[PDB]
């Protein structure tokens, strides 16, 4: 299947990404608390529902929320300010809260059932969010021996997510809170996000020498994100 | 999962 691309709402970030985030890929955004990772997730969960000529994929959303940070009111705001019906946009976002990392892993299997259910509808799943990908793994796998064990479990979880992305033509979007680099990562594309002044945010592609080497700049607004 |  040919890949698809979901606009982020920022022309600058879209150019950095070659048009938007890709299906059949895992895009990881990482950065400090408050950098805007979850704002980008909320924005994508609306943008994906737009028709293709407007930068969406007419798609539904699966959202695995590990920090109780999904906000339907934020979806509503973004949708209304983009000309969309907030209640209809919310209808096509299917959210589960992950209690711990083992539940988070099982939820990926449950996600496949929802993906299959919607595959032949007019709004197949096109976006799968895991926010936060790493928070439960960080709290549970800690101390001597944990680096190897945590990395193995996280790699297996990411492999399961890669399979859904690739088998069902879905863009997987995951968030990871960092601080202040030595660990392996298996996402397709890694985007470092940081906060500038007020509502301004700066994005850079990490370890992607074949792709744009500049930086995108965008603002958090009532439309989600915009230039 | 549950619809929002």
């Amino acid at each position: 299947a040919t890949i698809g691309r979901i606009s982020t709402g920022s022309k600058s970030l879209d150019k950095l990404l070659g048009g938007g985030i890709e299906t059949q890929a895992i895009t990881e955004v990482f950065g400090e608390f408050g950098s805007g990772k979850t704002q980008l997730a909320h924005t994508l969960a609306v943008m994906v529902q737009l028709p293709p000529e407007e930068g969406g994929l007419n798609g539904s959303v699966i959202w695995i929320d590990t920090e109780n940070t999904f906000r339907p009111e934020r979806i509503r705001e973004i949708a209304q300010n983009r000309g969309l019906d907030p209640d209809e946009v919310l209808k096509h976002i299917y959210v589960a809260r992950a209690f711990n990392s083992n539940h988070q892993m099982l939820l990926v299997q449950q996600a496949e059932d929802k993906i299959k259910e919607l595959l032949n509808t007019d709004r197949p799943v096109k976006l799968l969010i895991v926010d936060s990908l790493t928070s439960h793994f960080r709290s549970e796998y800690i101390g001597r021996g944990a680096l190897a064990e945590r990395q193995q479990k996280l790699a297996k979880h990411l492999a399961d997510l890669h399979r859904l992305a690739n088998l069902y033509d879905i863009a997987v979007f995951v968030t990871n809170q960092v601080q202040a680099h030595i660990l392996a990562h298996s996402a397709t594309l890694r985007v470092y996000l940081r906060k500038g002044k007020g509502g301004k945010r700066i994005a850079r592609l990490i370890d992607a020498p074949h792709l744009p080497e500049g930086e995108a700049v965008f603002s958090i607004t009532e439309k989600g994100i915009e230039d | 999962f549950a619809t929002a």
